[PDB]
This record gives structure tokens, C-alpha cells and sequence, in this order.
């Protein structure tokens, strides 16, 4: 998945 | 002389498909690319065409309100829309037709009017679908490299980069643009877009432009605001749908959307939206590629800074994906032709809807942020400064540039004609 830092 | 009677019109699928690079699309219906000649053969039931006696006129129409002024209707005699005789044998007449390189794309109905000096008789010859033509020098989507046309229009399998700047990964992806029924679905997608629903005749005319089509697709690939394809979800709970990570290609998604009456498909994330957009655009004939940006920033207040608030906040993403599409930009000052960034993932509204682009990648690199569409947003994704607002024990807040996490790293797309990664960071931003 796309993950927000 | 008695009037002509048409037996049938042969759309010459095998020959047209090969010549027009549409062979996979031409299994059952004629699909051609604008600006280029194609063949038809008429079969007559009594006598054949006689030039001294018969006058034949062709008519083409697309969409629900065609008109010559809008380019969605044309009338032309057998002598930019043209028809000419190429051969005559027994009961058959071999014709060549040409379309303008700026004709609206889509489904046309072709008709024939025949006369010998009295009443005309009308025949429907059939339908054809007209697509963008990257092989044609006069087409806006012209791309002057055969190996690039193969990659960016004709190849149905690629790779999408994921992971993080430190740990790059990829997955294979089946774009599948020439699989059975997909083109039909692409036209459905255009035909249910809000601009069509509002003014069908105008929308159909505006489909002459790859800019307009590109913008439409960026909006229609997400279900937000419209009847679009995918619902995004990011919280790791996908039990009532398909996990974003389960998909291996676009075709299952587009079929699911169609099969349930243009209902949103659960679920996608960035690379899923980008990949489906790539399928649709390659299908329609616009050269397109999927790009991945690492440390991809989401600027929420258009100030080109990514602001974090810390103790004694906007987000940056491990990666983000969007697409680039190849075309001229006659709607801009000269010089901005080439790759245009289009982004179907919902992040920021553009004029009230969740669409984004097309924006010349060149405009991003040169910092020409007034260039339409959505240049500030895309600039910030690849070139924003990260600022920490750090609260001090004394109650003040110290603003500092954070240089540990750099926005916009290792921008990547699959290499032309090979299973390798091309770094294209240099196209979005100058080195410092
Ligand atoms: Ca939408
Ligand atoms: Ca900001």
C-alpha cells in the first residue's frame, strides 16, 4: 500500500 | 438505369486493422485511427456503379446531436472527409475513405445516398470507431518514434513502481487495453461523464482534443463526484470489496464497473487509479505511461511547502503514481508539447471536482505554475520544501527546514521495450 510518512 | 441496390458493405477488418495498428480491436467491428485512409468494399445486387450515371454521397455522424459546425457530422461525395474509387470488379466497388487528423474520436455511423438524377435512396453501410493516431504527423498525439509508439500505445503489459525511495519495488500490470470489450467500456466512460450528461453535443465535439479527453479521464477514473470507476480506500479494511493490492490488471476493474451499471469498484489506491487511466488512454490511442514519485507531497493550502507541527500537518507519501500522456498543447503558448501529467487519484479539488491535469511536465520543471491545468499542486508533489514548526519550551515556535526527508525522489517509469526502470526525475526538476 501507499502509506503517509 | 434502375437504382443501385446494396447487398452488403465489407469493412475490410483484416487489412484495416493491420494498417491502422488496431488489429486486436478489429475482431468483430471496424476500428481505425484518424487522419489515415481506410478501405471499404461495396457489393451490389444488380448492376454495378457506373460513373457516368450514379452519384454517391457519404454521411458520417457521431453522438446524439451531430452537426457539421461541431465536426460530429460530415457529408462528402464519392470523387478532409473524402471517398474515392480504387477498383471495380464484377458486382463490387472498392473504396478508400480518409478522415481529418483532428476529427472527434468515437463511434460513427456511416451512410450512403445513391441517386441517378431523381429520388435518392439511403443505406446504412455500418459503424466504425475512430481513435487518436500517434502514427500520423498531423495528429496532436503524433509521436515520432516507432519503438515509443509500441511501448506507450500498443504494449498491454508493463510494470508499476511501488515501495519507498529507500526500498524500490515493482509489480507487473496487465493494462489489457485491447482485450475484448474494453474499448466499448472506454466509450461508455466518456458517454457518462458529467460534461456529456450536461451537453452531449459539445462533449462529443470536444473529443477532437487529447487535452479534453485526458482531463475527462482523470476525473472519471475515480468515483468521486460522478459515475467514475474506482473508490479509494487507505485504512487496510477491504473485507467488503477487493484489496487494492489484489489487482493484477485493469480489465477486471473496468468489467466490474460496467457489469454493475457503472457502479464504483471497491477498492483502489494511487497505482490502481493510474493503471486504469493508462488502460483507457492507451486504448483511445493517446501514448501514455504510469509514473511513480517517491516521497510524494500533498500540499493542502497551495503554498508549495509541506508543513509539520511538532511538540517540544500535511502528509508525504512513501510513493504516489500518476500518468503522463503525449500530445501538443495548442491551448498554451508554444513550446509545451510532449508529456503531460494527468492524475486520477483524488487529492485536491480542481475547480470543484477531483480531477488533475493535464499539465506539461516541462512547465513543472521550469516553474511556470500559471500553466493550466493544476501546475502548483503537481509542482509541490515533486519539489516542495518540508518545514517543521517546532514548539519550544519557552512557548515560541521555531520554523525549520527538514532536510532528512526530501520530496520527489527517484521518479520512475518502465523502460521502452525492456523490463527495467527508467529514472525520469530529471524531467520534473532540475538538480540542485
Ligand atoms: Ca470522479
Ligand atoms: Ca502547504
Amino acid at each position: 500500500p501507499a502509506x503517509p510518512f | 438505369a434502375e437504382e443501385l441496390v446494396l447487398e452488403r458493405c465489407d469493412l475490410e477488418l483484416e487489412t484495416n486493422g493491420r494498417d491502422h495498428h488496431t488489429a486486436d480491436l478489429c475482431r468483430e467491428k471496424l476500428v481505425v485511427r484518424r487522419g489515415q485512409p481506410f478501405w471499404l468494399t461495396l457489393h451490389f445486387e444488380g448492376r454495378n456503379y457506373e460513373a457516368s450515371v450514379d452519384s454517391l454521397t457519404f454521411s458520417v455522424v457521431t453522438g446524439p446531436a451531430p452537426s457539421q459546425e461541431a465536426g460530429t457530422k460530415a457529408r462528402f461525395p464519392l470523387r478532409d472527409w473524402t471517398a474515392t474509387v480504387v477498383d471495380q470488379q464484377d458486382c463490387t466497388l472498392s473504396l478508400q475513405l480518409t478522415t481529418p487528423a483532428n476529427a472527434p474520436i468515437g463511434l460513427y455511423r456511416l451512410s450512403l445516398e445513391a441517386s441517378t438524377g431523381y429520388q435518392g435512396s439511403s443505406f446504412v453501410l455500418g459503424h466504425f470507431i475512430l481513435l487518436f493516431n500517434a502514427w500520423c504527423p498531423a495528429d496532436a498525439v503524433y509521436l515520432d518514434s516507432e519503438e515509443e509508439r509500441q511501448e506507450y500505445v500498443l504494449t498491454q503489459q508493463g510494470f508499476i513502481y511501488q515501495g519507498s525511495a529507500k526500498f524500490i519495488k515493482n509489480i507487473p500490470w496487465n493494462f489489457g487495453q485491447f482485450e475484448d470489450g474494453i474499448l466499448d467500456i472506454c466509450l461508455i466512460l466518456l458517454d457518462v461523464n458529467p460534461k456529456f450528461l450536461k451537453n452531449a453535443g459539445r462533449d462529443c465535439s470536444r473529443r477532437s482534443s487529447p487535452v479534453y479527453v485526458g482531463r475527462v479521464v482523470s476525473g472519471m477514473v475515480n468515483c468521486n463526484d460522478d459515475q467514475g470507476v474506482l473508490l479509494g480506500r487507505w485504512d487496510n479494511n477491504y473485507g467488503d470489496g477487493v484489496s487494492p493490492m489484489s489487482w493484477i490488471g485493469s480489465v477486471d476493474i473496468l468489467r466490474r464497473w460496467k457489469n454493475h451499471g457503472c457502479q464504483r469498484v471497491k477498492y483502489g489506491q494511487c497505482w490502481v487509479f493510474a493503471a486504469v487511466a493508462c488502460t483507457v488512454l492507451r486504448c483511445l490511442g493517446i501514448p501514455t505511461r504510469v509514473v511513480t514519485n517517491y516521497n510524494s507531497a500533498h500540499d493542502q493550502n497551495s503554498n508549495l511547502l509541506i508543513e509539520y507541527f511538532r511538540n517540544e500537518s500535511e502528509m508525504i507519501w512513501n510513493f504516489h503514481c500518476w500518468v503522463e500522456s503525449w500530445m501538443t498543447r495548442p491551448d498554451l503558448q508554444p513550446g509545451y508539447e510532449g508529456w503531460q501529467a494527468l492524475d486520477p487519484t483524488p487529492q485536491e479539488k480542481s475547480e470543484g471536482t477531483y480531477c488533475c491535469g493535464p499539465v506539461p511536465v516541462r512547465a513543472i520543471k521550469e516553474g511556470d505554475l500559471s500553466t493550466k491545468y493544476d501546475a502548483p499542486f503537481v509542482f509541490a508533489e515533486v519539489n516542495a520544501d518540508v518545514v517543521d514548526w517546532i514548539q519550544q519550551d519557552d512557548g515560541s515556535v521555531h520554523k525549520s527546514i527538514n532536510r532528512s526527508l526530501i520530496v520527489g525522489l527517484k521518479i520512475s517509469t518502465k523502460s521502452v521495450g525492456r523490463d527495467e526502470r527508467e529514472d525520469i526525475t530529471h524531467t520534473y526538476k532540475y538538480p540542485e
